[PDB]
């Protein structure tokens, strides 16, 4: 059935070099199977996470996942001036994949 | 039924 | 790390385990290890058994005779855990006593030396008509409370964990696989020359096969069609051999060849279980439960000996046929890449 | 190694419009391909999905019977077909790729051709 | 006329027999008689019996694993000669009691009413690697001297018969078999209508045969092939039914019709045992000694009950395919005139 | 063995 | 229902001649085609037969190796090539067919080609 | 292996009407596997009877078989002008079929 993946805050700010943290709440238990995705402003969104904390290929190792329970966290070590875009949490343990709402990083 | 904990 | 567990029914006994699928490196089995979680003021009876049980369960035409379906454990051990066994002086593994660590003194290990050479998970595709345990090799872990072997373990305070044995594609690939044949007619002593080769020796699963093929035809013969196909072969052998013979992709060309000439192109096949859900008795790999499991990946064999193995063998080879009939077969591996 | 995508359009309630997706590098059959749109402005959602190693197709309840997903596999193309558009369907329908074994997240996408009512 | 013996290796037990092919039809079978030759002094066991055993010895590839055969008796009779038992005491046949003048007053009769229903004498085809005795049902008559039925069956004084239960073509035949399918497609909203029809219902062995075809394409899909084969069917039924299924002959044609066009042609097919001896499995029908015989001949059912019969039972359809697919079979029945 | 005689 | 053969004439020894017996009104699966000499003046003798529906062919002693016999069964004919014709063999090759299920004689004959080494 | 055919006579005569028989013996047991042919001068031979005693279609009652043992017997209950013509005794239970010499019935 449905998971809300309920994604705070839904709007944060920082400087660059400042670290960063994005919460992912599962509205049930999704196991370690959640993705994180950056979207810059109107084009296709990237992943970057998945199994909620494993790194993709490619992408900086300033990005790094972790689990506790039903609540995920997408943190950046350092945010840099190219990282103010919109991170979304998807989970894949059920159908349908569930995005969240999205936190738009601010300069 | 089966379940799962973090070490 | 996320470990895995089951609860026993009644809750007096639990097992732990680190993971579920064990890799198989062709000359050893990963050593399945865990925990059980025990409670000695619940446990008058003073016996906490693990068992591991390499079932072995085959349907197949049987049921004209009745239901006569049968199973044979290929291999069984057993390990005493909650009185500590005085023989068992091996050191733990690493998850091993961590999870004691995280659990306290009501924790006990255990853990089985799987012997190589036997058979990996594997299931037989069920027909519509059947309703039981799905038939094939398969692996399941136990763990009672008890008092001695002899007494039935009742379903109160017993644990049935299903582990799966996987194997993964060697890290380096084989020899291009080519293989031809030349006939002689009748008519006279004029060669009908068919070659046919693959792209590369190991293909992953849903990955296109790349056949080459060359085919002169010096007789006044026509290859009226050209007929290539994988196929699928099984061996069941628990007391005696037997052969499976399933088709998994097939496609055929209308090409022809007239008399003294050469034809040569590339065909793309592709096995996939979308359209072969009909095929009764076909292979697919070892499930964990009733879920959906791709095409039984192709078993390697310890050494070049290849003597005695139990249970079901999975092997592929594809056959390329031309409708003059002339054919050749060609193997090739079909196994997942080992994951990162 | 890329997705191209194309066949975006306008199209006023009660219309019906056509996407594709052509894929190139992999086959489908490898891979599962799952339509992702995004309402202007609003998050993602994901509308549709194909797997064609098993053949099952997935819908989205808000979405369910009104569309229909499929991709022949000589080309490894998939089309998504849309009946009866409204006005919430606007988005961008971004096309994304799925390991088939196994699932590991949309690692790559599509180019999100747009939608209209 | 002439009739037939089997003299006991002891030589003192003689069996005859006025014909060894019974005929079945359907409602009744030929009664199973003759009379046996004995003499007193040469009978130290005291008595005389004989047995006719109806036996069903399986054991198709899916139990070639395992190793184990199994035969069940589907029927036994016994009765008692030398020693004349009034429970057996029925008039005499013609032919049982010339030879009773034939011979003297030292022989005895016997006869068994073998009742219906029970599965004709057929043979499946051993594979290349078998060696044992042919699987299927047969009949097997015994003639014994002993103590009593206690007493084990003595090879070096027993008489050991082999009969045939057959079945042969009605005298009148039935309706010209016709089958049509109609279908519809998403691509255009008109159908693919396809008809087939043969000449007549009963089909001799060795006679060709012939049907009508014709298809009526409104569609905008084009015919890629027309495919038209002749199947033979075995149902096996010992506890619970299971189905087999064989191809006999077949006929691949590159005919196609265009859209919108009607194409209308009439096959022909011949089911023979020469391309299909590499077949395992196949029906054959049953043989006395180890000899060579043609395909099984279909089987008459008792009645439309058709219910609880046991050992094999043989039919026959032919099945037309379209390679747009659309398929459409016809029954029709297959076996020998009777004998003149 | 088998054989055969003429009523 | 007649059996029609051609192809008789003259060879001499070490030559090679075709005959066929071409039937009409009855299937080769439902027949044996049997090959029945007779030298001039002299008794019958069986050459070679052919049941198609086994697949066996039978050669005579005096004829084994030298002779081979198969059939079109398409159009239901039957040829003999006989092969280092010599003095002996001279006679006329009548055809006949024998009923397959089963064997009650030869019913029907070709009418007698010539050979004459 | 070859089943040696002996028939006799190997000549004869009667006159229109007369009874005459041809004997044909087996040097094996040929069961009741016989049959019997009529060859007029240069054309095919036509069959009578098979299985020794079954008369074939179409001929004349006038014409009969028997059996005893290895002696089998082909009886003319009345000889016709029509009837002056070589015969010949054929066995079909062992392959190679063996045909008679034939026994030429003269005027």
């Amino acid at each position: 059935s449905d998971i809300q993946m309920t994604q705070s805050p839904s709007s944060l700010s920082a400087s660059v070099g400042d670290r960063v943290t994005i919460t992912c709440r599962a509205s049930q238990s999704v196991s370690s199977a959640v993705a994180w995705y950056q979207q810059k402003p109107g084009k296709a969104p990237k992943l970057l996470i998945y199994s909620a904390s494993s790194l993709y290929s490619g992408v900086p190792s300033r990005f790094s996942g972790s689990r506790s329970g039903t609540d995920f966290t997408l943190t950046i070590s350092s945010l840099q001036p190219e990282d103010f875009a919109t991170y979304y949490c998807q989970q894949y343990k059920y159908v349908p994949v569930t995005f969240g709402q999205g936190t738009k990083v601010e300069i | 039924c089966s379940e799962s904990s973090i070490l | 790390t996320r470990v895995f567990k089951k609860a026993s029914p009644n809750g007096k006994l639990t097992v732990y385990l680190g993971k579920r699928d064990f890799v198989d490196h062709i000359d050893l089995v990963d050593p399945v290890d865990g925990v059980v979680l025990v409670d000695p003021e619940y446990l008058k009876e003073r016996r906490v058994y693990v068992t591991l049980t390499c079932a072995f369960r085959y349907g197949r035409e049987d049921l004209d005779v009745l239901g006569l379906t049968f199973r044979k454990d290929l291999f069984v051990a057993n390990v005493q855990s909650f009185p500590p066994a005085p023989e068992d002086k091996k050191p733990l593994t690493r998850l091993q006593e961590r999870l004691i660590k995280k659990l306290g003194e009501h924790a006990y290990p255990f853990t089985f030396e799987i012997p190589p050479n036997l058979p990996c998970s594997v299931t037989l595709q069920p027909g519509p008509e059947d309703t039981g345990k799905a038939c094939g090799v398969d692996y399941e872990v136990k763990a009672f409370c008890a008092e001695n072997l002899e007494e039935k373990i009742h379903k109160r305070n017993s644990v049935r964990l299903v582990i799966r044995k996987v194997q993964y594609a060697p890290e380096r690939p084989g020899p291009q696989p080519t293989a031809e044949t030349t006939r002689q007619f009748l008519m006279s002593d004029k060669p009908l020359h068919l070659e046919a080769s693959l792209d590369k020796e190991i293909y992953y699963h849903g990955e296109p096969i790349s056949v080459n093929v060359h085919v002169t035809n010096n007789t006044n013969k026509t290859v009226k069609k050209i007929k290539i196909s994988v196929r699928q072969y099984a061996d069941i052998c628990l007391f005696n051999t037997a052969q499976y013979k399933c088709p998994v992709a097939m496609e055929e060309a209308d090409d022809t060849v007239a008399p003294s000439s050469t034809f040569c192109k590339v065909y793309t096949l592709t096995p996939f279980l979308a359209n072969n859900r009909e095929k009764r008795g076909l292979a697919l790999d070892g499930k964990l439960k009733h879920e959906d499991t791709n095409l039984a990946s192709s078993t390697l064999l310890r050494e070049g000996a290849n003597r005695e193995i139990l249970g079901i063998i999975v092997s592929y080879k594809v056959k390329v046929k031309l409708v003059v009939d002339v054919a050749v077969e060609l193997p090739f591996t079909l196994m997942h890449p080992k994951p990162k | 190694v890329q997705l191209v995508e194309s066949g975006g359009g306008l199209v006023q309630p009660g219309g019906s419009l056509r996407l594709s997706c052509a894929a190139s590098g992999f086959n489908v059959y490898s891979s599962s391909i799952h339509w992702v749109r995004q309402a202007p402005g609003k998050g993602l959602e994901w509308v549709a999905s194909i797997s064609s190693y098993y053949g099952y197709t997935y819908y989205a309840d808000s979405v369910k019977g009104r569309f229909t997903i499929s991709a022949d596999t000589s080309k490894n193309t998939a089309y998504l077909q849309m009946n009866s558009l409204r006005a919430e369907d606007t988005a961008v329908y971004y096309c994304a790729r799925s390991r088939q074994f196994w699932y590991s997240g949309l690692d790559y996408w599509g180019q999100g051709t747009l939608v209209t009512v």
